[PDB]
RNA sequence: CGGGAAACCAAAGUCUUUGGGUUCCGGGGGGAGUAUGGUUGCAAAGCUGAAACUUAAAGGAAUUGACGGAAGGGCACCACC
C-alpha cells in the first residue's frame, strides 16, 4: 500500500508460501520456515551459507510438503536436475 | 445437456485454483474462450497457454500463478449502456481499486475500463479479481 | 392410531350429513 | 547432489543389499509411488536405492543448518529404534526420547517435561503419530523414515526405506550420523569410520 | 505493595528474548506467525495504550440430583484504537474471576488489522481495504468500504469492536440469529481478522526471506541462560 | 432422526422382498429383515453318549447330527436374548462374536 | 477381609529402597530397625507396614527389575548390554543373493558383480 | 475437499467471492382436507377447495439430570434364605 505522495502505509508486509503463492497469516501455527545448508564444491563441507523456504499449513496437512520441498530443491541446484 | 461452453471453462479453472493445482485442461475450446483468457493474461492473472488440434473443436491447457481470487459468468447476456455500468461494477467487484468486468461490444471483447475510453456499450460476459 | 381414527370419525359424520341433506329437495 | 565427493560407493550399496533396506511391503500409498522401482512376481515392492541417498543427504543438509545441536529432538516408541536413537544422540548432541511420549510435551508450557525444539526426527510415521500431530501447533519442521505404506500427513522430508525392524532401522540411523559428522567437518569423506553399524542393531540372540 | 520489578520471569524462548534483546515490535512476531503464551509480552509492547470493555455477563447452568448449578460467563474486548484488537471469554463460579480471566484471553488473542481507501489516496488510510465477511454458528457478518467521514453504519455490538480496531468509516450487513451476542461478536472478529490475509495486486511482488529471532539470537539463549 | 444407514434391512437396488413367518410367534416379516440362526447339534447329549455307545449292536457307529434353521423378528430376538442393544459407536461393528 | 496397601505405604517403601539398598535384607526384624533410623515415621503401626512391603520388595529385586525402582548394581549391567556385545567379532557379511529384478535395478545404477541369483515360482502363491 | 443448527452428506460440495438449462411446489399454530359449487363412479368414494372465529408460541438437532412392568456388573440381617 502507498498513498499519492508515494510513501508506504502498511504495518508490515506478510510472507507468501514458496510452493503456492498465497499469504501466510499471523495465526497459521501449522506453517513452517525450512532452512538448508550449502556445501563447498571441492570438499563436500559446510561453509556457513544456506537456503530457505516457507510452507503454508493447508499444504502440509494434505501431505504435499515433501514433494514441494523436493521440487524447490531441484529448481535450485541442490538435487542437480537428475534423480 | 451442455447449454453454454464459457460457464464450463471458468468453473473448471475456479475449482483447479482452489485445490492449488499448477495446470488445468479446458474442453471444448471456442473463439469466445480464447478471447476471454487473453484479457485475464494481459492484466497478469494467469500464465501462458497452448491449444491442441484434434479435428473436433479442440482443447486448451492453461498455466496458473496463484493470484486469481475468482472468475465467473452472468448467464443471460444482458445489454449495458454507459450510464448503467456504474451499478454493475458496484454489485460485482470487491473494491474500487482492483478487479474487472468483461463486455462484448461492436469494437470487440474488452475490459470495462476500455469501454469508457472507446465510448461504447455492449453485452456482459463475466468478471475476474 | 389417533389420526387414522379421527379420519374414520369424519368419514362417518360426512356419510350422515350427505344422506340428511340430499333427502330434503 | 551431482558431485563425486557426494556419490554413493560400492561398499555402501553392499551394506544396503545385506540389510534388506530395498524391500518394501505388499501395499503402496499414492504419495510414495515416485520412490519405487517395480513390484515383484510375488506381491512385494522394491524401493529405489538412489532415491534414498539423495533424500538422506537432503536430510543431513537440514540437520547441519541448526547452530545449537541440543535444539534437534530424536524419537522412537518401537523397540527396534531405541538403541539406535540413543547412539545417534551420543555421536551428535541431539535430545533423545525413547519409549512413551507424554501428550502435551511440546504445548503444555507448565509441564515438568516441557521442551521447545527447532527440528524433529521420527523413526516411523504410523507409530510415532503423537509428536507428529502435536508439532502442528508450534511451527516445527519434520524428518521421517518412510516405508511403501507410510501415511505422509505432516512430514517435510521423507526418507524411503524398509522400517519394519532389525538391521535395516539401525543401519539408517548409523548412516545419517556418518554424513552429518562428515559434512560438518568432524570425520573424513574418504577414510572409513571407527564405529561399526552392528552397534545400532536390536537384540539378535546373544549366546 | 509498591510496584517494583521481577513480577515476571520468562518460561518460553520468545519470553526470554522479548525481556532482553532487540525484538522491537509485535510485527516481527506476526511475520513468523509464532504463538504467544505469556500475557506480559503484550504489556511490554502496547501497555497502558490498551483500553478494556465488558460486552456481556451471562449465566449458564447444569442439572444435578440436588439442585441447578450456576456459573457466570464474561465476554471482554480490548484494543488501542490504532490497528490492534482482541476478544476473550471465560466461565467461572464468581463474576469477578470470570472478568479477570477473560482479560488475559482477550490479550493473548490480539491480531493486526489492515486499512485502506475508498477513493483517491490522500492522507492516511481510514476504512477496510475491500469487501470482507466472517461466520459463527448461523450468524454471518459483512463489511464494505465507505467515503471519508461517514462513520460506522452498524448495530451496537459490531460498532464497539470496529471503533477499538481504529476504523473510522464502514458500511455493514448481517444475516440469521444476531440475538446471540457471542456468535455475533465472533463473526465480527473473524471478518476483522481476515483483512491482512486477502491477496491483492499491491502484494504480488516476490517475497525476500530473512532469519527468524530464534536463529539470529541462537547464542544468547545458550551462553548465560536456561 | 435416522438411527441406521441401512434402515435396519439388507434391501438395496430392489422394490419388494417376500415375507416369512417366525419360529416362535408366527408374526410376518421380510426375509432380509429377519434375524438368522442355523443350529447343528448331536441327537444324543455329551452326558448321555457313553450310555448309548456301550449298548450299541455295532463294533463301530457314529451318532447323527440334527440340522435346524431358525428365523426371528426383532421383538423375539431381543426377548430371547439372541441380540443385545449396543453403544452408538459399537452399533457399526458387522463382525460376528468370538469363539 | 482386605490386606491391600495404600499409596502412603507403597511410596515410602520405594523411596527407602532407592537410597538405602545396601543396608537392607530378608529379615523383617532387622528391616524394622533400619527403617526407624533412616526416616521419621509418626506411628509404630505405620512403621511395621512400611518394613513389611520393603521386605516383600527385596525378595522381588533378587529375581529381576521392578519398574519404579533403580540401583547402581542393576544399571551398570544394563550399560553392559548397552555398548557392544560378546556375540561376534565381525558383521554379518555382505555376500548375499540377488533376484533378477534387483539385478536389473542395480544394472541401471551402474553396479553388481558380487551376488549369486535364482528365480521364484511360475505364478503368484495362493 | 467443502458444506451444515446439528445429526450427518463425495454430495445434502464447487454460495454475501451470491446467475449452466428446466418442471412441480412451501410462507407461525389451529378451525381443515372441513363448508359450498363443479366433476368422475354401480357404490364405497377420488379430484378441485374457502372464510368467520381463535392463539404466544407449536416445532427441529443436541447437553446434563431424573425415571423404565429395558440390559450388564457389584452390595446390605434398617433386604431375603
Amino acid at each position: 500500500m502507498q498513498n499519492d505522495a508515494g510513501e508506504f502505509v502498511d504495518l508490515y508486509v506478510p510472507r507468501k508460501c514458496s510452493a503456492s503463492n498465497r499469504i501466510i497469516g499471523a495465526k497459521d501455527h501449522a506453517s513452517i520456515q525450512m532452512n538448508v545448508a550449502e556445501v563447498d564444491k571441492v570438499t563436500g563441507r559446510f561453509n556457513g551459507q544456506f537456503k530457505t523456504y516457507a510452507i503454508c499449513g493447508a499444504i502440509r496437512r494434505m501431505g504435499e510438503s515433501d514433494d514441494s520441498i523436493l521440487r524447490l530443491a531441484k529448481a535450485d541446484g541442490i538435487v542437480s536436475k537428475n534423480f | 445437456v451442455r447449454m453454454n461452453v464459457l460457464a464450463d471453462a471458468l468453473k473448471s479453472i475456479n475449482n483447479a485454483e482452489k485445490r492449488g493445482k499448477r495446470q488445468v485442461l479446458i474442453r471444448p475450446c471456442s473463439k469466445v474462450i480464447v478471447r476471454f483468457l487473453t484479457v485475464m493474461m494481459k492484466h497478469g492473472y494467469i500464465g501462458e497457454f497452448e491449444i491442441i488440434d484434434d479435428h473436433r473443436a479442440g482443447k486448451i491447457v492453461v498455466n496458473l500463478t496463484g493470484r486469481l481470487n475468482k472468475c465467473g459468468v452472468i448467464s443471460p447476456r444482458f445489454d449495458v449502456q454507459l450510464k448503467d455500468l456504474e451499478k454493475w461494477q458496484n454489485n460485482l467487484l470487491p473494491s474500487r481499486q482492483f478487479g474487472f468486468i468483461v463486455l462484448t461490444t461492436s469494437a470487440g471483447i474488452m475490459d470495462h475500463e476500455e469501454a469508457r475510453r472507446k465510448h461504447t456499450g455492449g453485452k456482459i460476459l463475466g468478471f475476474f479479481f | 392410531m389417533r389420526a387414522k381414527w379421527r379420519k374414520k370419525r369424519m368419514r362417518r359424520l360426512k356419510r350422515k350429513r350427505r344422506k340428511m341433506r340430499q333427502r330434503s329437495k | 547432489g551431482a558431485l563425486d565427493v557426494l556419490q554413493m560407493k560400492e561398499e555402501d550399496v553392499l551394506k544396503f543389499l545385506a540389510a534388506g533396506t530395498h524391500l518394501g511391503g505388499t501395499n503402496l500409498d499414492f504419495q510414495m509411488e515416485q520412490y519405487i522401482y517395480k513390484r515383484k512376481s510375488d506381491g512385494i515392492y522394491i524401493i529405489n536405492l538412489k532415491r534414498t541417498w539423495e533424500k538422506l543427504l537432503l536430510a543431513a543438509r537440514a540437520i547441519v543448518a541448526i547452530e545449537n545441536p541440543a535444539d534437534v529432538s530424536v524419537i522412537s516408541s518401537r523397540n527396534t529404534g531405541q538403541r539406535a536413537v540413543l547412539k545417534f544422540a551420543a555421536a551428535t548432541g541431539a535430545t533423545p526420547i525413547a519409549g512413551r511420549f507424554t501428550p502435551g510435551t511440546f504445548t503444555n508450557q507448565i509441564q515438568a517435561a516441557f521442551r521447545e525444539p527447532r527440528l524433529l526426527v521420527v523413526t516411523d510415521p504410523r507409530a510415532d503419530h503423537q509428536p507428529l500431530t502435536e508439532a502442528s501447533y508450534v511451527n516445527l519442521p519434520t524428518i521421517a523414515l518412510c516405508n511403501t505404506d507410510s501415511p505422509l500427513r505432516y512430514v517435510d522430508i521423507a526418507i524411503p526405506c524398509n522400517n519394519k525392524g532389525a538391521h535395516s532401522v539401525g543401519l539408517m540411523w548409523w548412516m545419517l550420523a556418518r554424513e552429518v559428522l562428515r559434512m560438518r567437518g568432524t570425520i573424513s569423506r574418504e577414510h572409513p569410520w571407527e564405529v561399526m553399524p552392528d552397534l545400532y542393531f536390536y537384540r539378535d540372540p546373544e549366546e | 505493595g509498591k510496584a517494583e520489578d521481577k513480577e515476571w520471569l520468562p518460561v518460553t524462548k520468545l519470553g526470554r528474548l522479548v525481556k532482553d534483546v532487540k525484538i522491537k515490535s509485535l510485527e516481527e512476531i506476526y511475520l513468523f506467525s509464532l504463538p504467544i503464551k505469556e500475557s506480559e509480552i503484550i504489556d511490554f509492547f502496547l501497555g497502558a495504550a490498551l483500553k478494556d470493555e465488558v460486552l456481556k455477563i451471562m449465566p449458564v447452568q447444569k442439572q444435578t440430583r440436588a439442585a441447578q448449578r450456576t456459573r457466570f460467563k464474561a465476554f471482554v474486548a480490548i484494543g488501542d484504537y490504532n490497528g490492534h484488537v482482541g476478544l476473550g471469554v471465560k466461565c467461572s463460579k464468581e463474576v469477578a474471576t470470570a472478568i479477570r480471566g477473560a482479560i488475559i484471553l482477550a490479550k493473548l488473542s490480539i491480531v493486526p488489522v489492515r486499512r485502506g481507501y475508498w477513493g483517491n489516496k490522500i492522507g492516511k488510510p481510514h476504512t477496510v481495504p475491500c469487501k470482507v465477511t466472517g461466520r459463527c454458528g448461523s450468524v454471518l457478518v459483512h463489511l464494505i468500504p465507505a467515503p471519508r467521514g461517514t462513520g460506522i453504519v452498524s448495530a451496537p455490538v459490531p460498532k464497539k469492536l470496529l471503533l477499538m480496531a481504529g476504523i473510522d468509516d464502514c458500511y455493514t450487513s448481517a444475516w440469521s440469529c444476531t440475538a446471540t451476542l457471542g456468535n455475533f461478536a465472533k463473526a465480527t472478529f473473524d471478518a476483522i481478522s481476515k483483512t491482512y490475509s486477502y491477496l491483492t495486486p499491491d502484494l504480488w511482488k516476490e517475497t525476500v526471506f530473512t532469519k527468524s529471532p530464534y536463529q539470529e539470537f541462537t547464542d544468547h539463549l545458550v551462553k548465560t541462560h536456561t | 432422526t435416522k438411527k441406521r444407514r441401512n434402515n435396519g434391512r439388507a434391501k438395496k437396488g430392489r422394490g419388494h422382498v417376500q415375507p416369512i413367518r417366525c419360529t416362535n410367534c408366527a408374526c410376518c416379516v421380510p426375509k432380509d429383515k429377519a434375524i438368522k440362526k442355523f443350529v447343528i447339534r448331536n441327537i444324543v447329549e455329551a452326558a448321555a453318549v457313553r450310555d448309548i455307545s456301550e449298548v450299541s449292536v455295532f463294533d463301530a457307529y457314529v451318532l447323527p447330527k440334527l440340522y435346524v434353521k431358525l428365523h426371528y423378528c426383532v421383538s423375539c430376538a431381543i426377548h430371547s436374548k439372541v441380540v443385545r442393544n449396543r453403544s452408538r459407536e459399537a452399533r457399526k461393528d458387522r463382525t460376528p462374536p468370538p469363539r | 477381609m482386605g490386606r491391600v496397601r495404600t499409596k502412603t505405604v507403597k511410596k515410602a517403601a520405594r523411596v527407602i529402597i532407592e537410597k538405602y539398598y545396601t543396608r537392607l535384607g530378608n529379615d523383617f526384624h532387622t528391616n524394622k530397625r533400619v527403617c526407624e533410623e533412616i526416616a521419621i515415621i509418626p506411628s509404630k503401626k505405620l512403621r511395621n507396614k512400611i518394613a513389611g512391603y520393603v521386605t516383600h520388595l527385596m525378595k522381588r529385586i533378587q529375581r529381576g527389575p521392578v519398574r519404579g525402582i533403580s540401583i547402581k548394581l542393576q544399571e551398570e549391567e544394563r550399560e553392559r548390554r548397552d555398548n557392544y556385545v560378546p556375540e561376534v567379532s565381525a558383521l554379518d557379511q555382505e555376500i548375499i543373493e540377488v533376484d533378477p529384478d534387483t539385478k536389473e535395478m542395480l544394472k541401471l545404477l551402474d553396479f553388481g558383480s558380487l551376488s549369486n541369483l535364482q528365480v521364484t515360482q511360475p505364478t503368484v502363491g495362493m
